[PDB]
């Protein structure tokens, strides 16, 4: 009868990922492996 | 910019259908509990969803071998796997190094979405998220991408995914109808828009894609069909009193019109003489016209019958002038026979509320309609349409920088605000940052800061509010009355000054058990000025307690400046300032900062109690519009009343 | 405002009743669930720009918000911003330890849609923004405060929406 | 309560609780139980305190149930013993709240203002109360009446 | 919907001023360049759907978190209503071209575009940007064509992305 | 207030690019007619009660206006009508010098009906006053320069309707 | 620009524009095609001046690109070369101009409280920009130099 | 201390303390004794936790102990472990006071224009009390531990 606790039991934890930059950031990824 | 604001109410697009979202929604619109039919929809749903689970986990974990197999195939001369990010109609293998990099990693992300998207259709138990992503797709990839590739890439992922699960024909055929439906939705070309034509010159024509109307919850459409059984025949009507009178009021209150049910379940009168009659009806009068004016009223009839907000300026003035001539009769007849109404329901179709989803929107009454289609619209007794339109084409109005709400009324005590919830009457406006308000001075009109900044401490001359100073000498600042002298007679100058203090930082004169009395000692023996006074008032804890924490922030901010300068704030640039200062310091160093600031020290100096110096317009309307106080060379002709030269 | 105790007491004040065997379970109940909630504001209060930190990393950097032509573009904004995350989590604070949403009602959600749409904020960027604190608190505070701090961030988005 | 009041102040510095104010929520919660038992006893027998403190009022000062007394007359002793069971109701929201917020925003603010349009002497409300207390804490045990009388104490103190 | 000679009534009704010198002179500044205003209007409708596309395929170039995931021209569904706006937008400049005022501009367009585009989650910034490639797009092809007249063309765009844009400075 | 250069800054600051060719003829356009501007500027400067004396006089003076009855009767009332056309005139500079009409929004016409409505001024009245301005200052200044000015002149009219 | 804020300031004290303000605004027009080439210089190299100014920002501060750095890793590194890109636009945005106001709206208002957020040392992209002064004063004259400068060392001095 | 907050809050109002003041400054004089053995603790083993604490800062964040840091050498380490030394002091004088007043107003009023002025990421230095909270609350009872974080908590949070 305890199956039907979705929302009332514990809940799942969801992994949302940090933000990265994208390609916009194409020409500073590029400039930032030549920094080295 | 634009002048004014309609409000930005949240949008929450149906993206894709799911089972549970089908199931739900549709005794949702009909007003009903859940019956066996749509139990029984997630019953079946919730079992074979346990199996959905292994056909997408398989699918997710052999993601990469699925589209490895795809790509190799669809692409020769090379490896596509690189840079990773049955029936030929007559497909030729594209190269990899003609192709590009940039066609290449498009072409490789989609085989790969191709498969997500699958997978969450399993998932969602409804191909709503095929349907809607894969209609109007063959004409955009056209361009740049071979239509022939496609087909066997779709048709080597459907053999593909069949041999890795292969599990039970109860359980593989999900997968392959789905994977069917995927190919036959590529293979089909794109439909044509829903094109939402302009009923009159007034109103806009629009455009809505054949992809937004196939995941946004169609609206259930109920027509009176003479033929019908009468439970559906009642599902029909119950409807119809759900569209008029915004909810179903023959199972609240029994409130309903069987002479004219009698008539539409025969089929004397249609559906279009139904609502004609039911919107004239005392039913509706009482409830939809008696309680509103005669634009708010013109506002949800309007939805009721067309099912939709008016759209343009010219629309609100064109339905008012009618509305003035006939009353709601004329109304009635002027919407149901209307070129929209006919095109619409035509005759036969109840009224539905077309919204977001439904049609193409206009971007003109965007939240005006968005706060209609709302139940709680009806109690909305400011027109938000006609309001907001009118101001369209006008400048900025007078207006605090944070809406209509955060302006106090102009009263001697007692910070009153317009609630947002209790009688919706917002009135957003886009305010820039140097936007200054126009202040009317409570002395002379030359004395204002504005155009006269050398005239700030210019003390209003009858004309404004009476100035407090402690220009008399406070008793026992000097050893001249030695020990004695019981009738010092500069006593009670000191003492209607402190009362007067406690005035302004509280507009009302406080108890017993409220008075500051070691503030008070001191500034009578001259310890400390009225400018540490005001300020020890004002950071009291029942200023705290009366002001600033029953209120919205910037609220307690607007009304405490209008107490300790007597000036309401220009605009953004002085509001954002003590706003910084609240979240950062808190509210004592609010009070500290409009003491110490220099336009304080200006007005009013050392020993110099604040007063009122600006009022908003609105608030000076509330003072000298009414019967009384109000002059007759205002907004007036005024005749020289001569005797006559007869007399 | 009015915290949970004080809707009991308001509501036995109001019509003139001592506080009977129905009002002291009520009591009983928040005084059950207490120390709870003491302990789950000290885990915002130390990590109090810490979860406005990630909040905005999991949702509003390097998005079109954040960018040029955006409403939080400019450094004035991006500090605006922080500022309303910094108003947003520390009234839920507070009406995690009330157990009540009433302080929300007064402080914040009073006039916060008239002014959020007079100023040209995204309303659905900050709902998205208040959504990402929400699994960034839960992830410090736990899973019954967790369940708490999450009824009180989501009628900030009620407010909102 | 006295979360309320935590919350008034630290918005006030606009800051999160301070540990000490953390720990005044918590003691109170964990110490809460006693409170009850407190506002129990003083509902349980509200018609007994009332009473006897009543007796004791127009017995230490019986020129308030003399003729030109505010409380003189049987629907004026009445109204006397209707307000007693005011304060007293105003004693179990403070007793349970943990503060003496409760009873100062109903029946403390602007208390001097109302009796003195009654034309009630205010010392003589302040002894009613003073009795109402000693009536307490002859029912109650000797520590949980000290800690119950502390809020007594204050009606007391804000009106005389 | 106001044009050029509707705005300059207007503006003289209100004040209950007959046509003056001034006024006659903007009104033939008008009906000179109206027959330019028409050839650079069957200029664009002519090349509709290919400059909406184009103009498209180098915002998704310049702004590439738009056709990724999280962005808000992910979806065909996004993509096909993302269209259809740069479609709405070119179509009402095509308007403001010949009426040489941005009054239509501001009435059906930008009155209430904020409101919306913040309600759905649209992003502002791409989008004027969007606008304003598509103006470089019309000026460049205008350029090539046999066109007198071309500095007209740029009031539209710029209309649209002075109102639309948030307020930097 | 934005001015005609901040436009372009603007403009080219929410596209999150450099000033392009497009944006430097724009600003090279301005400064060719900034001798004019500043020229002009001077001249009303210098001549600054003189065109509200000649304005008043024109349509103000010897009319039910200034004579009992009439909302310019009054001294006091005299002397905010003519700080009211000496803000018109100073703010159409203003306006005049940046080139753009966004100070004339957000400080003149900020509320300007609403404010007008209430003390009771005349809206009919005020319209022709500033047209008394345009028609002096047009004379005073030039035809070109002057033509110039009167666009931020009708501006205010015509936000005054 | 710098008309904006003579305008502000006239506004302010509630008077036409100074014959010193209107002969400033006449030496700026004059000076227009002067400023506008010192604009078209900055866009000339507006990846070479970021790139030299980035090298010798991390040569200089090696912990930036440390371990526990903020900017640590190719993508974080890449933002700090577009923070550096977006300063240098914001110079080119004042030295046309002329004026301080569209450089502080954008990116100095409020500027310590932005990187707070993302735990960025303020005195680090300090230095970030007087990196990107003398790479530019070197791929630059003599004489426009110091006027590219001037506007440079606001954005120093107001972030350190 | 919480005695004095308690007495300034009450003069501010113009009142003697509240039932709840009371009773806070009677549950913490009990208390006294708990406190003076969560100092005692702290005071023994000081050295201990600093250095761990540390190490464990260090390892986290090694930009601090790598060239351009601010703890660049073993003579600025040295500083870096008395910096901590000094702010477990503070705690100590936090909790035996029952109240972060005396923390304020030593080492976390101005410490933000402090450490600036020195050059100091000020998020390092929060997160070198969060690494001596761990150690502390490792190394005495979890009944005093709990009691011990919450003031440390608070130095994190100022900090931060
Ligand atoms: C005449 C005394 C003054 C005056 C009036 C005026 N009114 C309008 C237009 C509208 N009138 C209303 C007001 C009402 N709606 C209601 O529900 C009620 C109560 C039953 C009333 C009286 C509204 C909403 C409108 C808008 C409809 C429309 O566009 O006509 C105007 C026209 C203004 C315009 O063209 O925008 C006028 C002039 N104003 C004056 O000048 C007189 C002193
Ligand atoms: C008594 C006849 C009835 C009554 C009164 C009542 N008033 C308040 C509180 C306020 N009274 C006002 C109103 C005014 N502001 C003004 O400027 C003027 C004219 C000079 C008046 C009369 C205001 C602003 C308030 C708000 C708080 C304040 O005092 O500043 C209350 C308390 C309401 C509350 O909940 O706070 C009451 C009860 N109500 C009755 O029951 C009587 C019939
Ligand atoms: C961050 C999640 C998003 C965002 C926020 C944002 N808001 C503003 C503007 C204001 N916010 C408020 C609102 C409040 N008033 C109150 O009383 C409280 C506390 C309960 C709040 C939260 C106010 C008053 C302002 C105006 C301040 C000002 O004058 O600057 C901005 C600034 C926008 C601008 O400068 O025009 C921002 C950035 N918007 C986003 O883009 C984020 C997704
Ligand atoms: C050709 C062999 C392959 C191919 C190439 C290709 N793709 C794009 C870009 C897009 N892909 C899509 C499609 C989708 N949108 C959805 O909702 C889904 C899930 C059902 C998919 C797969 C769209 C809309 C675009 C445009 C957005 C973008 O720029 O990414 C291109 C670029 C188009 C152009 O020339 O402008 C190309 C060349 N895609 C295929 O279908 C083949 C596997
Ligand atoms: C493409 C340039 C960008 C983009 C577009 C986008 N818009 C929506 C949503 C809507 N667009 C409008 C706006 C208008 N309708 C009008 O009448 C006018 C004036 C002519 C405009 C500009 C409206 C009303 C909607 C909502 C309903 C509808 O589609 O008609 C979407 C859909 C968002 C969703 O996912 O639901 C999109 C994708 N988005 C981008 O990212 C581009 C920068
Ligand atoms: C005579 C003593 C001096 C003098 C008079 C003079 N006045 C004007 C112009 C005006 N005077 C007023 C002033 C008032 N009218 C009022 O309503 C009141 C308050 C009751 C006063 C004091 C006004 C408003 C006018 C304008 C006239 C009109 O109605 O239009 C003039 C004319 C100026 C001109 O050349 O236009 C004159 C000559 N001048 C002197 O030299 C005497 C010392
Ligand atoms: C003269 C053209 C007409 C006229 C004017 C008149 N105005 C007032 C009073 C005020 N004028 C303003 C308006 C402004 N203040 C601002 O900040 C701005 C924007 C730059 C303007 C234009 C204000 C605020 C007032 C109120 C007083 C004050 O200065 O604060 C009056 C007096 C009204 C009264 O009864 O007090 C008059 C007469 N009216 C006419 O008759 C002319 C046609
Ligand atoms: C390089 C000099 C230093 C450095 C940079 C760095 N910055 C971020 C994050 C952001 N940078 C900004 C700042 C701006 N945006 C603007 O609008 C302006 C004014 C024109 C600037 C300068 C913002 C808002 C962000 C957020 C990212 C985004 O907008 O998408 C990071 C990333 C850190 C993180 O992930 O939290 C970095 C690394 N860091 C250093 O250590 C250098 C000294």
């Amino acid at each position: 009868p305890s199956q039907v606790a979705f929302a009332s039991g514990d809940p799942i934890p969801q992994n949302v990922a940090r933000r990265t930059p994208g390609p916009s950031l194409n020409r500073f990824k590029e400039m930032a492996r030549q920094v080295k | 910019s634009v002048k004014a604001s309609g409000g930005s109410s949240l949008a929450r697009p149906q993206l894709y259908q799911t089972v549970p979202v089908s199931a739900i929604s549709q005794a949702e619109q009909q007003d009903r509990f859940l019956e066996g039919s749509e139990l029984n929809e997630l019953t079946a749903y919730f079992q074979s969803g346990a199996l959905r689970l292994e056909i997408a986990e398989t699918l997710t974990q052999n993601a990469d071998l699925i589209v490895s197999r795809a790509a190799n195939r669809i692409f020769t001369g090379g490896s596509p796997l690189s840079y990773l990010e049955p029936i030929p109609p007559g497909f030729r293998p594209i190269n990899i190094a003609r192709y590009g990099p940039s066609n290449m990693q498009k072409s490789l992300r989609d085989m790969s979405w191709f498969l997500r998207y699958t997978t969450y259709a399993i998932v969602a138990g409804d191909p709503n998220i095929i349907v809607v992503n894969t209609r109007g797709l063959k004409e955009v990839i056209e361009n740049a991408c071979s239509i022939d590739a496609t087909i066997v890439a779709i048709q080597e992922m459907r053999a593909a995914s069949a041999d890795y699960f292969r599990n039970n024909a109860q359980a593989k055929e999900i997968v392959l109808q789905y994977f069917d439906i995927l190919l036959s939705e590529f293979k089909a070309p794109t439909p044509a828009n829903k094109v939402r034509q302009g009923p009159s010159n007034d109103i806009q024509g629009l455009e809505l894609p054949q992809s937004y109307f196939n995941a946004a919850a169609k609206r259930q459409k109920y027509a009176m069909k003479p033929g019908l059984s009468a439970l559906e025949k009642n599902a029909v009507i119950k409807a119809a009193y759900r569209q008029i009178f915004e909810r179903d009021i023959t199972k609240a209150y029994s409130q309903s019109i069987s002479y004219l049910e009698s008539q539409v379940r025969n089929g004397d009168i249609s559906m279009k003489e139904f609502v004609r009659r039911l919107a004239k009806s005392p039913l509706y009068r009482k409830q939809f016209f008696e309680p509103f004016i005669n634009s708010r009223a013109l506002e949800l009839a309007f939805r009721h019958i067309l099912g939709r907000g008016p759209s343009s300026r010219e629309e609100v003035q064109k339905y008012f002038s009618i509305v003035s001539s006939g009353g709601l009769p004329a109304l009635v007849d002027a919407l149901v026979d209307s070129q929209e109404y006919a095109d619409y329901f035509g005759e036969e179709t109840v009224p539905y509320l077309r919204g977001l989803g439904v049609e193409a929107q206009e971007c003109r009454n965007w939240g005006m309609q968005q706060d209609l289609f709302s139940y709680s619209a009806p109690f909305r007794k400011v027109p938000q349409f006609i309001t907001t339109f009118a101001q369209y084409d006008r400048p900025l109005p007078d207006q605090h920088v944070y809406g209509s709400g955060n302006d106090p009324l102009e009263i001697q005590f007692g910070a009153i605000f317009p609630k947002e919830t209790r009688n919706p009457s917002k009135r957003p406006a886009p305010f820039n940052k140097d936007t200054k308000r126009i202040l009317i001075h409570r002395g002379p009109a030359v004395n204002n800061q504005v155009g006269n900044p050398s005239a700030v401490g210019e003390f209003p001359g009858s004309l404004g509010a009476k100035v407090f100073r402690l220009n008399g000498g406070l008793p026992g600042a000097k050893v001249g009355k030695n020990t004695g002298t019981s009738v010092k007679f500069g006593e009670s100058s000191t003492q209607a000054l402190i009362r007067a203090a406690y005035r302004q930082v509280f507009g009302r004169d406080l108890y017993e058990g409220q008075r500051l009395s070691v503030a008070e000692i001191q500034l009578e023996n001259g310890d400390i000025s009225v400018r540490e006074f005001i300020k020890r008032l004002a950071k009291s804890e029942l200023f705290l307690k009366l002001y600033w924490a029953p209120h919205y922030v910037c609220k307690a901010i607007e009304y405490m400046h209008r107490r300790l300068l007597g000036r309401p704030t220009y605009g953004r640039q002085e509001m954002n300032q003590y706003f910084d200062i609240a979240s950062k310091q808190g509210f004592y160093a609010v009070v500290e900062a409009m003491i110490d600031s220099k336009e304080y020290s200006d007005a009013f100096g050392e020993d110099t109690v604040p007063y009122e110096r600006y009022l908003t317009p609105g608030g000076l309307q509330m003072r000298s519009a009414r019967v009384g106080s109000l002059r007759e060379d205002i907004g007036q002709r005024v005749d020289k009343e001569v005797t006559p030269r007869f007399v | 405002m009015q915290d949970a105790i004080t809707a009991v007491i308001n509501s036995a004040d109001v019509q003139g009743k001592y506080l009977d065997g129905a009002a002291m379970d009520k009591l009983k109940s928040y005084f059950a669930s207490g120390e709870l909630r003491v302990r789950a504001a000290s885990v915002i209060s130390a990590n109090a720009a810490t979860i406005v930190k990630e909040a905005v990393a999991k949702s509003l950097l390097y998005s079109d918000v954040t960018r040029p032509g955006g409403n939080m573009y400019t450094t004035r904004r991006y500090a605006a911003c922080i500022r309303d995350l910094d108003y947003y989590l520390r009234y839920a604070t507070y009406a995690m330890l009330a157990g009540d949403a009433s302080i929300l009602d007064e402080r914040v959600l009073n006039g916060l849609k008239e002014t959020y749409n007079s100023l040209g904020v995204p309303i659905s960027s900050t709902v998205q923004a208040i959504q990402a604190i929400k699994e960034v608190t839960a992830s410090l505070v736990g899973a019954d405060a967790g369940k708490e701090m999450g009824v009180y961030l989501d009628y900030i988005c009620s407010g909102l929406s | 309560s006295i979360v309320t009041k935590s919350i008034v102040n630290a918005d006030a510095e606009a800051r999160y609780l301070s540990p000490g104010e953390l720990d005044r929520i918590k003691a109170f919660v964990t110490g809460g139980a006693a409170r009850l038992r407190i506002a129990e006893t003083l509902t349980g027998s509200r018609e007994t305190i009332v009473k006897q403190a009543g007796d004791r009022l127009f017995q230490k000062r019986p020129d308030i149930v003399s003729p030109g007394g505010n409380a003189y007359g049987e629907e004026m002793t009445a109204t006397c013993l209707r307000d007693m069971d005011y304060y007293l109701r105003l004693v179990t929201y403070g007793v349970v709240s943990g503060d003496v917020t409760p009873i100062e925003e109903i029946g403390l603010v602007g208390v001097r203002e109302m009796y003195r349009s009654l034309g009630t002497p205010i010392e003589a409300v302040a002894q009613s109360v003073r009795e109402m207390k000693e009536v307490a804490s002859g029912l109650m045990s000797s520590d949980d009446a000290a800690e119950a009388s502390a809020y007594f104490d204050f009606v007391i103190g804000k009106m005389s | 919907m106001r044009d050029a000679v509707t705005t300059l009534i207007k503006n003289y009704d209100l004040t209950g001023r007959y046509l003056d010198r001034n006024a006659m002179d903007e009104l033939k500044a008008y009906f000179e360049s109206g027959s330019a205003r028409i050839a650079a209007a069957a200029m664009i409708n002519a090349n509709s759907a290919t400059i909406v596309k184009r103009a498209a395929a180098q915002l998704f170039e310049e702004i590439p978190e738009l056709i990724r995931p999280s962005g808000n021209a992910y979806t065909t569904r996004r993509f096909s209503a993302c269209l259809r706006d740069m479609d709405y937008y070119l179509r009402y400049a095509s308007y403001a071209l010949i009426a040489a005022d941005n009054n239509v501009l501001d009435e059906r367009v930008l009155q209430g575009l904020r409101e919306t585009y913040n309600s759905l989650g649209v992003p502002i910034g791409p989008t004027v940007r969007g606008i304003q490639i598509m103006k470089e797009m019309i000026e460049a092809m205008a350029e090539d064509s046999s066109l007198n007249s071309t500095d007209f063309i740029a009031s539209p765009f710029d209309h649209m992305t002075r109102e639309l844009s948030e307020l930097s400075v």
